């Protein structure tokens, strides 16, 4: 648009393509890659044995 | 790159048995010791070793 | 022996550090103490006083 | 290899846990450990035994 | 100040000031310091009277003197060296006893009650 | 005056100084701002009188605020008039804005019972900006750019002979060739007076340069105009086409934006004032909104009723809440306290945010110099985007960084002060040299050469030409690089990690001073008020664990401590008493020193024997093998407290259909036992809304202290861990050797020395080469040397200057003093210095090799205190194995996919063919964009096309 909506706080509405264009977009971060039940995250150690 | 002044892993335990098989039968390292850029090995001693 | 004397750096492994020396800065007052002093802040008492001083 | 006898665990009686503050005493109860914890035994025998300060 | 306490209680004073301070009647030992700013020694000096001045609040009384205001005065007074205090009496008949150099604090209260 | 002239400045004075000029001069200068209030002309005035401001003292006390989870703040009363014209009559009354927050003297505001701390930005200066551009072809056209108080970005670039654009915006592009007349200026009358005029042949929110823009104004221009006056003139714009026509023809050099003589730092100060200003923005609209109620409905109210505590309370709140510079105290050492009241933040509100953060911001600049560390980028935001003072540095009257320098005046009078405090503009005009003056030759010392720093630029001149020296040692560094110990000869980038490790510190149940250190600790424990100070003198008349009693002046003061009070990063902060009864205490000395500080010194870490050597690959890269002794020995034990919060639905005694393995400890109205041991899932409060609270995992301990706050009623229960020192947790010195704790080892398999003393932790040697910090190698020794003749060092940095090798000298001088008096052969060997022939703990066999051995000072970091997704990458390795059912599985039932994980749980308790729900939900997205994505299977046996529903 070119004068795109804004809200009463100023913040550009983020529209349906928006929604699929940026990395937060429901495209890259949610298609490539997932939340992968069964992890575990820890501080790990050497094992030289 | 596992430094030790800090570093945290996540571990997946693959649940299909066809999943089983091909984590232990394709990405094993005593199957993966050539990196396919040229074809050297990886696993070289290096520090204290 | 060093040019420097070690004497400088030696400090007995017991010492409370007293903050008055000549290497310290002058003691920093409460800042609810200074603005009392400095008059910029007046007391409740006074507050009460001029407050009740309007109640007639 | 060689074994030594030293206090193991305390019981107090009105103080709700380790690190609360008895009128009286200068030092925290957890000072009191510590001192306890200090203190040096001879004992050639074995076993819990039994010791009091009252 | 009333809110914020003062932290020096050594007092400075002219050579004016002292006098009356000596002729008038004084009921608790007078200790007068002498020292100059640029004296190295007197650095070390002047913390050891703030700490005397805490432990008698009101049984001495501790006052110094800046020889750069008041060298003249200082000269009549029989000072060789800067770091030099005079322990005053407050008994008339008394003499004031002079000490010169950085006299341990020990021997400083010592002076106070033993000679005063 | 001479505050930073002689001794080292307060590291809190930045934040003292600033709140004392808004409390002194940004109140009434906003308070005078404030204007009359009228319609037209009524029976109404109403205007506040200036002169008449008072302020009272808060009613609670600073821990009664943050008990009570209250703001400390102050009260703001200003004499209010009003006259009601039809009657013609004046309403006097004394009315209440509202609070003004009030910080304590370390630096810190509490607003709603939360420590939080004004950090400080940095800001281009307003004024006049020459500076080259370049277009998508090459013009090299110069710019003039004019910035005002309110970020004003008023370009002005000549096109050589064409018109001088003059836009406001991208969009405002305009010329000047008409706007000689513009706002209220004239046709050619003086254009012609300056130069050749062949050439020629908004109201408020960027006008004026304020204060600190006429100065720069008429600092490059050259201009007449006095600094009283504060609008922009037509001739400071006529003057600005006057110096740029010079650019073009050579005469005069573009302005370097990164210079700190363009930039402004705003500190604590110029913020409240801000906040300060909208408060009365918003409060002269309360009033004009309360005028027209109170002529609505015709009531005769009091000066008070036109005005209520709304605006001036809110904004503050919502300015530390929501302000990204006022930031949560970071209380998880003394050194946090004190290091995060002094950052500098680039970016913020007006700032150069992540966006706009070209990388020359991000570049140390010769006028940092004294004023920001070099070493301290403690990337935080972003790289290099918050910085930090210098401990000298100054908050100058134009909000300028100023660093004192030695005067070497000539004959010039008595010189009086010889101290300087130099902002960055005239930093940069005087021959400041770091050098010292023990040359000598046949000649004389005048003439000796000493490296010095000129125009941004380093050169050796000889003594005579030098105006100023750089002689304080901890002159160009933040408070995190000067407690490293021989930071010469330690890198620089490791330095700059070291300081960002001493803020992981965890502080111990007994702290302990360290041997080798730098003499900043004096200071830090000092400013942190971490320790209790007198700020009266006196006696003590009685000390104990809880309380203090000193007697001074006829006047006893009870001193409360600190005992077991959680920090905001969940550490004990206990306070211990170090004053014995009966002794005098002059004004401003310690009486008890707080947690990490040990008598008035900070205390962050042990020292602890420690050896240089590989170990059976143990402390391979940066683990390190650590001895039982530090674990038995309560070395490393620190004491960290949780606190647990449920807002409120009523609290009940027990839950029905539960058993007493969790409601064993709950009380007559719910709540724990003041001081039952509770482990991970039992209930701590049992509550029943028309919801409880359970102790978390890795949560455990003693519970100490239980507040019932009641209007919803608030709990809060506290534990307190006891966690020593084990495997995974982080362990650093000072010199940015960190590590992690692989193994513990006991005490007779441990290397030991040839005193037959076992070393406490074990670090690998091929760290310090590729590290590059030799620092610790002579801490190391150091240590050793002063454990032995019981000795603590406090050396400043740099100590090369006074010769060469002095480090080197010293420590080998202690190392044989301590071989020598304790009669220690091996703790100085003539063969290799520094170190020894150590023996294997498990064989008893020496190792060829002699070690480094010593008590270096090691650090305990937060991390195992304070504290999943396959990344897009991870799916093109997986992909490079050909995993495909691996990868299919990541994108499944292990993932959010209701279908399948709703039974692949009794699949693989006993013993896909739909699309996943990321896919489903793509489609829905793509649905609502008026796109239709069908997936179709075309079979392979009769080509029988099926739709497969999403």
């Amino acid at each position: 648009r070119g004068q795109p909506m804004r809200d009463g706080h100023n913040k550009v509405y983020k529209s349906f393509s928006d929604v699929i264009e940026g990395k937060e977009g429901r495209f890259r971060e949610t298609l490539l890659g997932k939340r992968v039940d069964y992890s575990g995250r820890s501080v790990i150690v050497v094992g030289p044995s | 790159n596992a430094d030790f002044d800090g570093d945290q892993m996540a571990v997946h335990v693959p649940l299909s048995l066809e999943a089983q098989a091909e984590a232990r039968l394709l990405m094993f390292s005593h199957m993966n010791l050539l990196s396919p850029a040229i074809g050297d090995p990886i696993s070289v001693p290096t520090q204290d070793m | 022996d060093p040019v420097y004397p070690t004497i400088n750096y030696i400090q007995a492994p017991d010492a409370v550090m007293d903050f008055r020396g000549p290497d310290f800065h002058e003691p920093t007052p409460n800042m609810l103490s200074y603005l009392k002093e400095n008059c910029k802040v007046i007391s409740r008492e006074m507050h009460e006083t001029l407050l009740a001083k309007e109640k007639t | 290899e060689i074994e030594g006898t030293c206090i193991t665990r305390a019981k107090f009686e009105n103080i709700p846990h380790d690190y609360s503050n008895i009128v009286g005493i200068q030092e925290s109860v957890h000072e009191i450990l510590m001192n306890l914890n200090e203190i040096v035994l001879k004992s050639n025998l074995y076993g819990t035994r039994n010791a009091l300060i009252c | 100040g009333k809110f914020v306490r003062e932290d020096y209680l050594v007092r400075k004073l002219s050579a004016q000031e002292l006098q009356d301070l000596v002729k008038g009647e004084r009921k608790v030992p007078l200790i007068v310091d002498f020292y100059a700013t640029w004296c190295g020694p007197c650095i070390l000096m002047a913390q050891e009277l703030e700490m005397l001045a805490v432990e008698y609040e009101s049984n001495a009384m501790i006052v110094k003197v800046d020889t750069d205001d008041e060298y003249e005065f200082a000269r009549d007074m029989q000072v060789r060296g800067l770091p030099t205090l005079f322990f005053i009496s407050p008994d008339p008949s008394k003499d004031a006893i002079r000490t010169e150099g950085l006299i341990p604090l020990q021997m400083m209260r010592d002076i106070i009650d033993n000679d005063m | 005056g001479k505050e930073g002239t002689s001794t080292i400045p307060g590291f809190n004075q930045i934040q003292f100084e600033g709140f004392y000029r808004f409390i002194d001069q940004g109140l009434i200068e906003e308070l005078s701002k404030f204007p009359k209030i009228e319609d037209i002309d009524h029976e109404i005035e109403f205007q506040l009188f200036v002169e008449t401001y008072q302020l009272v003292e808060p009613l609670i006390k600073e821990r009664d605020a943050v008990y009570e989870s209250l703001t400390y703040s102050s009260e703001l009363y200003v004499s209010a008039g009003l006259i009601w014209k039809t009657n013609r009559n004046m309403q006097e009354q004394r009315i209440f804005i509202g609070n003004i927050p009030l910080m304590n003297s370390l630096g810190t505001f509490i607003v709603n019972g939360i420590y939080r701390v004004v950090i400080n930005q940095i800001l281009q200066s307003p004024g006049i900006y020459y500076q080259s551009e370049l277009d998508h072809n090459g013009i090299s056209v110069y710019t003039g750019t004019i910035i005002s108080d309110w970020g004003g970005r008023l370009e002005l670039e000549i096109d050589k002979k064409a018109r001088i654009w003059a836009r406001v915006s991208r969009k405002q592009k305009i010329s000047i060739l008409v706007l000689s007349s513009a706002m209220g200026s004239n046709l050619r009358e003086i254009l012609e007076n300056v130069c050749y005029p062949e050439i020629f042949l908004f109201f408020h929110q960027r006008c004026e340069l304020g204060r600190i823009g006429r100065r720069n104004i008429n600092w490059r221009l050259n201009l007449n105009i006095p600094q009283n006056n504060i609008f922009l003139l037509p001739r400071d714009i006529l003057a600005a086409a006057d110096h740029l026509i010079g650019m073009k023809f050579g005469m005069g050099t573009l302005d370097d934006m990164n210079h700190l003589k363009n930039k402004r730092i705003r500190s604590v100060a110029d913020l409240l004032q801000d906040q300060l200003g909208l408060a009365l923005a918003r409060l002269e609209n309360v009033v004009k909104g309360t005028i027209g109620g109170a002529i609505r409905h015709k009531l005769i109210p009091t000066p008070q009723n036109l005005v209520t505590s709304t605006p001036l309370t809110t904004t503050y709140e919502s300015f530390f809440g929501l302000h990204p510079l006022s930031q949560v105290l970071d209380r998880t050492n003394p050194l946090t306290q004190i290091v995060h009241g002094r950052k500098l933040s680039y970016l913020g509100p007006g700032g150069l945010t992540g966006r706009t953060a070209n990388f020359r911001i991000r570049d140390i600049h010769p006028s940092h110099y004294g004023r920001i560390c070099p070493i301290d980028t403690s990337e935080g935001i972003n790289v290099g985007l918050i910085g930090s003072l210098s401990i000298h540095a100054r908050i100058g009257d134009w909000g300028s960084l100023e660093s004192p320098f030695y005067e070497l005046v000539e004959k010039s009078k008595k010189a009086q002060i010889r101290m300087l405090f130099l902002s960055p503009s005239q930093d940069e005009y005087y021959m400041i040299a770091a050098g010292n003056s023990l040359a000598l030759n046949r000649g004389i010392q005048e003439e000796q050469v000493v490296p010095a720093r000129y125009r941004q630029e380093f050169l050796t001149i000889a003594w005579e030409e030098v105006h100023l020296r750089s002689i304080f040692p901890f002159q160009y560094f933040s408070i995190g690089a000067s407690l490293i110990p021989f930071i010469e000869h330690n890198d620089a980038n490791r330095a700059l990690m070291s300081s960002n490790m001493q803020r992981q510190a965890v502080p111990l149940s007994r702290s302990e001073k360290c041997i080798v250190g730098t003499g900043l600790e004096r200071q830090v424990a000092l400013d942190s008020g971490v320790p209790a100070i007198a700020e009266h003198e006196g006696k003590i008349l009685y000390t104990d664990t809880e309380k203090i009693i000193l007697s001074g002046n006829e006047n006893t003061l009870s001193i409360p401590l600190i005992m077991y009070q959680r920090s905001n990063k969940n550490t004990c902060m206990h306070q211990k008493p170090q004053v014995r009864r009966g002794k005098c205490i002059k004004k401003g000395q310690i009486l008890a020193d707080g947690a990490a500080t040990v008598g008035g010194e900070l205390a962050l870490g042990k020292n602890i024997l420690v050896a240089y050597m590989p170990w059976e690959g143990y402390n391979f890269e940066d683990a390190v093998l650590i001895s039982e002794c530090l674990v038995y020995g309560d070395i490393y034990t620190s004491f960290h407290i949780r606190k647990y919060e449920i807002q409120t639905e009523r609290i009940t005694k027990e839950i029905p259909h539960l058993e007493g393995r969790l409601l064993r400890n709950l009380d007559k109205n719910g709540i724990v036992m003041l001081g039952s041991w509770v482990e991970t899932g039992d209930i701590l409060v049992g509550k029943l809304t028309p919801t409880c609270l359970k102790l978390p995992i890795g949560g455990r301990g003693r519970v100490i202290d239980v507040r019932w706050v009641q209007n919803p009623e608030i709990i809060r229960v506290y534990i307190s861990q006891k966690r020593e020192i084990k495997v995974g947790d982080k362990v650093a010195g000072r010199h940015g050797n960190k590590g992690i704790i692989s193994k513990i080892l006991p005490r007779q398999d441990m290397p030991y020395l040839q005193d037959g003393r076992p070393v406490d932790m074990v670090f690998n040697p091929l760290g310090v080469p590729s590290r590059m910090n030799v620092g610790q190698i002579f801490e190391c020794s150091l240590g050793l040397a002063g454990s032995l003749l019981d000795r603590h060092y406090r050396i400043a940095p740099f100590d090369e200057r006074y010769e060469q090798e002095a480090s080197r000298k010293l420590v080998f001088s202690e190392l044989y003093e301590a071989s020598k008096q304790t009669a220690n052969p091996w703790v100085f060997e003539p063969e290799y210095p520094g170190k020894s022939r150590i023996f294997d703990g498990r064989t008893g066999d020496p190792f060829e090799q002699p070690v480094i051995i010593g008590k270096p000072y090691i650090l305990k970091l937060i991390h195992q205190v304070d504290d999943q997704r396959v990344g897009e990458m991870e799916v093109w390795a997986l992909e490079g194995f050909g995993v495909a059912h691996i990868l299919q599985e990541m994108l499944t039932y292990k993932s959010d996919h209701i279908r399948a994980r709703q039974e692949v749980l009794g699949t693989t308790i006993i013993g896909p063919e739909d699309a996943p729900e990321s896919f489903r939900l793509l489609v829905r997205e793509l649905r609502s964009l008026a796109l239709e994505l069908n997936h179709f299977l075309v079979s392979e046996k009769n080509f029988q096309i099926n739709r497969k529903e999403v």
